[PDB]
């Protein structure tokens, strides 16, 4: 398969590009102050999977606020590590989700966020 | 339940803004 640092989302493996782009473009035209986000565990992560992986988040929510919400859903221990990756790098927690989206969304108009217990995506 | 959207509630957003406020 691919190299360990190539970001793979089961969402993309389960839904053809056409379906994703139709959905992402429609949701952005409808809700211009919200951004659509797919959240999944990185393949090698020793972290629980998320119940819900598809989010519509306010554009003025910060990355650190979204992280709080996602971490709350995973039900981690107080000592546990968790890192987000967008396009292979840890996104700045002080950025807004709207800015992160504007810079990083794919051609299907989704923003893709992976999480791991390791600070490097493929480790 | 194929592929629903999840949106946070307003109170959930409020709690997040309080626990991860800007510096």
């Amino acid at each position: 398969g691919p190299g360990s640092e190539f970001m793979k989302f089961q969402y993309k493996e389960d839904h053809p590009f056409e379906y994703r782009k139709k959905e992402g473009e429609k949701i952005r035209k409808k809700y211009p102050d919200r951004v659509p986000v797919i959240v999944e565990k990185a393949p090698k992560a020793r972290v629980p999977d998320l119940d819900k992986r598809k989010y519509l988040v306010p554009s003025d929510l910060t990355v650190g606020q979204f992280y709080f919400l996602i971490r709350k859903r995973i039900h981690l221990r107080p000592e546990d590590a968790l890192f987000f990756f967008v396009n292979n790098t840890i996104p700045p927690t002080s950025a807004t989700m709207g800015q992160l989206y504007e810079d990083n969304h794919e051609e299907d108009y989704f923003l893709y966020v992976a999480y791991s217990d390791e600070s490097v995506y493929g480790k | 339940p194929e592929d629903d959207w999840t949106e946070f509630s307003s109170e959930e957003i409020r709690e997040a803004r309080q626990a991860a406020a800007s510096h």
